[PDB]
């Protein structure tokens, strides 16, 4: 608070770095101006991380396997390479699904080619071919396979496209080779892009010349909702109560047939712009399908989204929209009446991935809370363009923040609440600052939609006002 | 006081032949020597063994599943003069990662105590295309302390010398590996000896020996032998004994000062 | 919908009729799902001996592994040294996973850095990343030591850690005397425990290799203890407690017990406690060195015997009654200190518990998995208790270890129905608990999906999971437990017999059906 | 029938068809059993509000009490003194029960004698039984001390313990200086905890009343600790560990932890450890006396304040965070020793655990019962965790205690739905968990029949029991646990949060039905 003072804090924190890192990090920290429309004038993003500074970022494999492909429930996803990557990512993300796991669905499982030294030296294409035969033997109801490359696959030049084509034809199966070796790009983000392109090239066009699906004018798809703790379900219920038909959700609780049917819809509803804008633009260019961003975090944004979406159709849908909004009005008003008095005026700092750092702000504001700092691991400048108008003047923005920076900023701004990831959580709890996981929802949720808002409000209150936070100082000190 | 030595140089310049003929001569003198092939085509010991099949570390590992299941006496063999021979091995061309094969094989040798026993010399025979970190495994700390670069009076072969010296510098500055000299494997070019002596001084090393072009080297090779074994009294055999003697008594170990591709062009015009 | 005074999270929210209806429409409309009867038929097939034979014929596919990769272990090793920053040379995705993995098991901060090698560093090598990374990390987080390991990309391309680190020093990116020990930790060799061994031997070498000349075995009158890969805080603690109780001078080499358990008192402590650099430098002067987990400390053992010249005792992990006895007698022998009355009494209290609970333990059948030393200690103690190990799995075990465990099994009439599996995974283990059903599984949190699968066949086929091992993500604070020594044996015994009794109560809780055996007193 | 290689005990043997058919014929032939429909209808009625009303109108019938009688507590107190034989003047049936009751909880021998008053001793009084009993007991079991309490028959007829013991000495049955402290312990007053208070005060009186003239408060520089009725061995141990950690001189008065935990090493030890007679004699020279369980140590307090002249601190039981803090600070003030870094760290580790686990504990609803101090300490800690105690039952509580627990509840927004019940039993509690269902019960093994009843109404009505208290008969070695101090608070927190997570896993284990929420990580 106060622009000169925030700029002072930034320069103080930067003093610890060597010149090269100091010069770089300076470009990734900003004091917000809601007026500014071109964030390139104010902050730089989507650049390589400085070595040794404890970035919070992950890799392209996390962005491809962990985020986009992993949730698709009736396919089997191969972590191709050594045993590490697939094991750390096994069931760490709560992309919820309905299925019979190990039989027709496979999301929580870890399939891997478990590369050994002889596989590196002699290459793994023969092992991958045999692995695919064994998958078909032991999991006959799988509806397709993806091959998610880890680092060594990309270095040694294994030809996984050729293997996917030959085995695909031999077994009449969709097999999707993904070059998401983790050293590509600079973060999870290039993994999104690589994964989108793999969907485009290997899956999405499968029904291009099939007309057996009966489409309606109210057909939509939810693009970029990974159903964390059931988020997509509590969004999908609203769209369908509004009279729309949700043919697909990408990719939380998603199925390969939903993906193949998606080119038949009338409108693509994009929640996560960062991870799925690529295939959204593709679908408009090839199929003529328009897309629109929406936001189902909190009642103000949900209501605004529902009306914006409904205006895209006809009067019948707009009538149903207002009827949905009327139905849920006393529910979220009771949530606000109960929890807003407990949270009013509290100040929050966020640090998340590529969407939620701006997207959840409205929900905090519906509870009378103030977001005084936000930032992203891997957003691009078109994300910051959308962020600066959502944030207050002289709030702090930080891109690819370091462990050191984030801590120093928190010590000076002294938020009442911090919303970030598992690698941040236990640091700030020890400083006595209430912390909410804003990736995993701290094993709670959903937070999307009206039903989600009630849980979000409950969770923020339970943590911010918990009796544990008064107990950190021993009485004799 | 075992001396570890690594042989580098332009592809096709005569590294493997020179190394094996050198080693035969050392063994003829009574030196105990091990040759480590660091090339996936595994042809570094072909002329020393030439009797019975050679199995490579990587091939034997694949058959056994991992390197941990491998035993040293399965891959380490003795040939002419009791010279001990072992090959890294690696994939056929165009697949896998031969660089990692060399890393793995030398790690194995280290772990299994190959460098115990009282050897006077170890030579690493490396391929010409040093395209990654793995092929510089032989010049890491605790490996080769002396590099000999095989060259000739041909442009490509001097540019290779210089460029290899470039690559050597990061290891030389950080450890004890040093350039021991240039070995001129002659291509019968005009005033070749003077010219290589000249390149040596710009780099800061020496031309330790001039090896004549002699087709007996190729006749021995066709019979899978060194000249020392094939024709112990040939002129060329005496050349290799001469080379071996210099290597035994050599104390000149320096850090290379590579020159510009311009200085090299200067050298070749001025001759 | 939500009632504001009884808000529903995902469970049981999505059991509401309108959500159930919506999910049914999604499935039938767009998922083109196999019919339920087909799903049931395939599920039943996956429980058969026919499927099991196909399953065990796998040569290329791994499903649900029960191991992780080397640098995870290197990081844990490095965390055990005073003010030491783990540093993994290579790709940053790895480090985000290492930290998260450990965050979830310990519920604590885990500090580790990367030098963020990208595509162009793969191609040109990571020398510049090491230079900037070391300078940056030192300036920013101010460690007294940086312990460097590698990710697999840096191992494929053969980045020479030694050279890169020395060039960083020679070019003035970090002070020459600043300690930067290193180890190559290739993920495509061995497992996380191999990484721990490699890191430790690297650190030991760094501090002792060049200064052996003034060392004298036995001159500091201590015993070195090397714990290996250890994720139970209680295990570090119980070893220190017993040695102190005996009055034995000791030095625990790699000791992350403080940094993994800092107080929440208003400040974040990036570092706490740990083995000091002086302790490592002085380690060759110890009477001897004891390795708590010998089956993954083989590189360390070679270095300690060959360079420090310590006559490392041939000791099993100190788990269960016999092997804790042997550990204490060997420590007594080395140090000259008698085993004190207090530890003798503790032993007798474990024996008392064994006599008290033996009737409920007798003949109970277990499947179990985990790391090699942990698994063999658990097998040994199960035999002592009169239990039957039946399915013993160690995904990262080797042939020599398997023969050693077979020999332990053969030495007891309770080991007659047991088989030891190496290189097999939890999908293999799944088949085993269907075709040859045990009473319980002892394993880590990944076992919960097997329990779920067995219940779906039927309540009478369910195999309950008992959580002992690593990682444990779905219970809180179990990382504070002990598995070593008499104290760990008491905790394990208590967990086993009460798992048995908890299940028997569940099976006898049926009013006027099974509750004739719902005894108050057991 | 039996298959010899898989022998069946009562469960599941009697599920065999031929036994099932036999039991049907017995029922139908000869039991004149109410029809199953009538049984179902009455069962359902017992779960209702209308039944609860009738239930809470009881003035004369007690059903499933949650208390025992005075001499039980007198025996436990006596067991805490060195080489002391508890001796219960009166009827021998009592002692068989006292011993068996403790045998089953501790799984240890329990030594106690009777003087076996029969019907003619009821009429003529038990003076001869006391004379012969004391002489026999001393000659046969060779105690250094005999501590005498009473059964209810000796209380009705007014046997004068003091006179009977003194005549035994005057007539030569036992030596004059042989210590025989006594207390009247009527089973129809108060409960087992009152018997503990009475026995302790009797022993304290015996060793100090006549020798006060030379005593000087504070001259031995120790603090006396009086634990009260305590059946967790960890609680004796944690108090001693913490005082030793602070460097505080102390004297634990009544200390049964050794004799209730002897080793199995080939000899039976009838006596072990315990408070010495010298410690009791020297107790008035202490700085002060701390009572760990003040709500059942009121008679002891009166004696210690009035005769020893100690300014006994007004402290709650040291359970949970605040009251352990208050205990440590008072000890620090009395002794002059500071609270050391180690205990400050331990406190912060507890706070860390509360921060780590607070989201699963928040708002969770509990019914609980037990003795007064234990129950209020548990209520206090639940409030600190953000849990909602809902049904708080203390069968042996009194009106003053209830008002104090009500004050604690009122002071926290988490107490707003709580009711405190005194004089009510487990049949009352059963109605409460049907009509106002909590998420869990915290109590002793008698809670299992309530869990069974709730499950019978339906899985969604089941209230799982969390076993904390006394007695625990149907699990093994829980008596080794700790409930006091930070250590006890950590154990309780861990138990509570993992009970919550265990139940959630059970509720989400349904394949393709509820397992969308069967998270690996919690
Ligand atoms: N002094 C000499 N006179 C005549 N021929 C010679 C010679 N030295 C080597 N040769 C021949 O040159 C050819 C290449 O020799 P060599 O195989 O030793 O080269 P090299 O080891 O540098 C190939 P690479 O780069 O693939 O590792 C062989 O046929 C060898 O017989
Ligand atoms: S996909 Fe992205 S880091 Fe858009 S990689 Fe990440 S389930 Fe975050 S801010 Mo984890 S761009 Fe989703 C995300 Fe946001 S895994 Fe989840 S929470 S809305
Ligand atoms: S960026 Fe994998 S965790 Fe690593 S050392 Fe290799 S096995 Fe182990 Fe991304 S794709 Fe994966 S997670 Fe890293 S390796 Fe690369
Ligand atoms: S011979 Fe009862 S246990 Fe006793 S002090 Fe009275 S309440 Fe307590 Fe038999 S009938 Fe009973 S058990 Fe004894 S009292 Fe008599
Ligand atoms: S260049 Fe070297 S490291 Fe890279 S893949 Fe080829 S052989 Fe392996
Ligand atoms: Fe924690
Ligand atoms: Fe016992
Ligand atoms: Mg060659």
């Amino acid at each position: 608070m106060s622009r000169e003072e925030v700029e002072s804090l930034i320069q103080e924190v930067l003093e610890v770095y060597p010149e090269k890192a100091r010069k770089d990090r300076n470009k990734h920290l900003a004091v917000n101006d809601p007026a500014v429309t071109q964030s390139k004038k104010c902050i730089i993003s989507n650049k390589k991380s400085q070595p040794g500074l404890m970035t919070i970022r992950g890799c392209a494999y996390a962005g491809s396997k962990g985020v986009v492909w992993g949730p698709i429930k009736d396919m089997i996803h191969i972590s191709h390479g050594p045993v590490g990557c697939g094991q750390y990512s096994r069931a760490g993300r709560r992309n919820y699904y309905i299925g019979t796991t190990g039989v027709n669905a496979f999301v929580t499982m870890n399939f891997t080619s478990d590369f050994q030294e002889k596989d590196i030296v002699f290459g793994g294409d023969k092992k991958l071919a045999k692995l695919i035969d064994e998958v078909e033997t032991l999991f006959p109801l799988n509806k397709g396979i993806s091959v998610q490359s880890e680092c060594p696959i990309g270095l040694i030049g294994d030809d996984i496209e050729s293997v996917s084509k030959v085995k695909g034809a031999e077994l009449s199966k969709t097999i999707v080779p993904v070059r998401c070796e983790g050293f590509r790009g600079v973060s999870q983000s290039l993994g999104h892009h690589i994964a989108n392109d793999a969907v485009r090239d290997w899956v999405l066009g499968k029904r291009d010349e099939d007309t057996t699906f009966a489409s309606t004018p109210y057909d939509v798809a939810i693009i970029g909702d990974y159903n964390i703790g059931g988020d997509a379900w509590s969004s999908r219920i609203l769209l369908e109560e509004m009279g729309l038909r949700c043919v697909a959700q990408w990719s939380g609780d998603g199925s390969i047939s939903e993906i193949e049917l998606t080119p038949k819809v009338k409108l693509n509803l994009v929640h996560c712009y960062r991870s799925m804008n690529y295939i959204s633009r593709h679908m408009e260019e090839k199929y003529g399908i328009p897309w629109m961003e929406y936001n189902f975090f909190g009642p103000t944004k949900t209501i605004e989204s529902l009306r914006a979406i409904a205006a895209k159709f006809d009067e019948s849908i707009q009538k149903k929209c207002e009827e949905v909004i009327a139905k849920y009005k006393p529910e979220w008003e009771a949530v606000v009446a109960k929890y807003r008095p407990r949270l009013e005026g509290k100040r929050v700092m966020l640090y998340i991935g590529g969407l939620r750092p701006r997207h959840v702000i409205g929900a905090y504001e519906d509870l009378g809370m103030e977001v005084v700092g936000t930032g992203y691991e891997f957003a691009h400048n078109d994300d910051y363009d959308r962020t600066m108008k959502e944030m207050g003047d002289s709030t702090l923005l930080y891109d690819d923040v370091t462990g050191y920076e984030f801590e120093e900023f928190v010590k000076r701004i002294k938020p009442d609440l911090i919303g970030s990831g598992i690698k941040e959580k236990f640091i700030f709890q020890k400083m006595g600052i209430p912390f909410r996981q804003m990736h995993s929802w701290d094993y709670s949720g959903p937070y999307h939609g009206f039903d989600g808002f009630a849980i979000f409000a409950r969770d923020m209150d339970m943590t911010l006002n918990n009796p544990c936070w008064k107990k950190l100082q021993a009485p004799w000190e | 006081a075992m001396r570890q030595c690594a042989i580098y140089g332009k592809g096709g310049i005569g590294k493997s032949t020179t190394t094996q003929n050198l080693v035969a001569a050392l063994a003829e003198m009574g030196k105990k020597v091990m040759i480590v092939g660091c090339d996936p085509k595994a042809d570094s010991t072909r002329l020393i063994l030439h009797s019975k099949a050679q199995n490579t570390i990587m091939e034997m590992a694949a058959e056994a599943g991992t390197v941990e299941d491998l035993e040293l006496e399965d891959v380490l063999k003795a040939g002419y003069g009791g010279v001990k021979c072992v090959e890294s091995g690696g994939p056929e061309p165009g697949v896998g990662c031969a660089g990692r094969g060399v890393i793995t094989a030398i790690n194995f040798l280290e772990e299994e105590g190959a460098y115990e026993d009282d050897l006077d010399f170890v030579f690493y025979d490396v391929l010409g295309d040093v395209v990654c970190g793995g092929f510089a495994m032989p010049i890491r700390e605790n490996k080769a302390q002396e590099i000999y670069i095989v060259c000739s009076g041909e442009m490509m072969a001097m540019y290779a010398a210089n460029n290899i010296s470039k690559g050597i510098v990061k290891y030389a500055n950080s450890g004890s590996v040093r350039l021991g000299g240039l070995i001129c494997n002659s291509r019968n070019t005009d005033r070749e000896d003077e010219l290589i002596i000249a390149l040596a001084n710009k780099l800061g090393t020496q031309m330790i020996h001039f090896v004549p072009r002699d087709n007996v080297v190729q006749r021995a090779e066709i019979r899978r032998m060194t000249v020392i074994e094939y024709d112990p009294k040939a002129k060329q055999a005496d050349e290799y004994r001469a080379l071996a003697r210099k290597v035994v008594d050599n104390k000149l170990l320096v850090i290379p000062n590579p020159i510009t591709m311009d200085e090299l062009e200067e050298l070749l015009m001025e001759f | 919908s939500q009632q504001v005074d009884k808000i529903k999270a995902s469970y049981p929210l999505f059991l509401d009729q309108d959500y159930k209806d919506m999910l049914a429409k999604k499935r039938d409309g767009f998922e083109e799902k196999y019919p339920q009867d087909k799903i049931d038929e395939v599920f039943q097939w996956t429980t058969t001996k026919e499927y099991q034979e196909l399953n065990f014929q796998r040569e290329a596919l791994t499903v649900n592994p029960a191991k992780a990769c080397q640098p995870l272990g290197a990081v844990l090793c490095a965390l055990g040294f005073e003010k030491t920053m783990p540093y993994v040379h290579g790709s940053q995705g790895c480090v985000a996973y290492f930290r998260s993995y450990f965050n979830r098991h310990f519920r604590e901060p885990v500090s580790c850095v990367s030098d963020s090698m990208t595509e162009d560093a793969a191609v040109f090598g990571g020398q510049q990343n090491m230079k900037d990374g070391l300078q940056n990390c030192k300036a920013t987080y101010k460690p007294d030591m940086i312990a460097v390991s590698t990710t697999c990309m840096a191992e494929v391309i053969g980045d020479d850690l030694n050279a890169f680190i020395n060039n960083s020093k020679k070019e003035g990116f970090i002070p020459d005397e600043f300690p930067v020990p290193f180890a190559h930790t290739p993920s495509f060799v061995g497992s996380h425990v191999t990484g721990w061994d490699n890191m430790f031997e690297g650190i030991a070498r760094y501090f002792t290799l060049k200064s052996m000349d003034d060392k004298v075995v036995g001159s500091n009158k201590k015993i070195n203890i090397v714990p290996g890969f250890e994720t139970y805080l209680g295990n570090f603690r119980v070893i220190k407690r017993m040695l102190s109780e005996m009055g034995v001078g000791y030095s625990l080499l790699s000791d992350p017990e403080e940094v993994l358990d800092t107080p929440a008192d208003g400040q974040f402590r990036m570092y706490a406690g740990g083995t000091t650099q002086e302790e490592m430098k002085d380690a060759p002067n110890a009477l001897n060195t004891v390795l708590l987990q010998p089956w993954h400390l083989e590189k360390t053992k070679k270095f300690v015997e060959g360079t420090w010249k310590h006559e490392v005792p041939k000791l099993n992990i100190p788990m269960g009654l016999d092997w804790t006895d042997e550990f204490l007698m060997k420590v007594s022998e080395i140090s000259g200190q008698p085993i004190p009355a207090s530890l003798t009494k503790e032993r007798g209290r474990l024996v008392d518990m064994m006599t008290d609970s033996h009737t409920w333990l007798h003949g109970k059948r277990f499947a179990l998995w985990g790391d090699p030393d942990f698994v063999m200690g658990l097998v040994k103690f199960l035999l002592e208790l009169g239990c039957e190990p039946v399915h013993i799995l160690c995904h990262n075990g080797n042939k020599r270890w398997k023969k050693a465990v077979d020999a332990i099994l053969a030495a007891s009439p309770y080991g007659k129905n047991a088989t030891v599996y190496i290189g097999k995974d939890l999908w293999h283990l799944r088949s085993l608990v269907f075709t040859d059903k045990p009473d319980f599984m002892i394993g880590n949190s990944y076992g919960k999906f097997i329990q779920r699968d067995t219940l779906h066949k039927g309540k009478e086929f369910e195999v309950p999971l008992i959580r002992i091992g690593f990682p444990i993500f779905d219970r809180h604070h179990l990382h504070r437990s002990t598995t070593l020594g008499y104290e760990g044996a008491m905790q394990i015994l208590t967990t086993l017999v009460n798992s048995i009794l908890e299940r028997l109560d569940e099976e006898t809780r049926g009013m006027q059906a099974t509750d004739y055996n719902h005894d108050l007193v057991r």
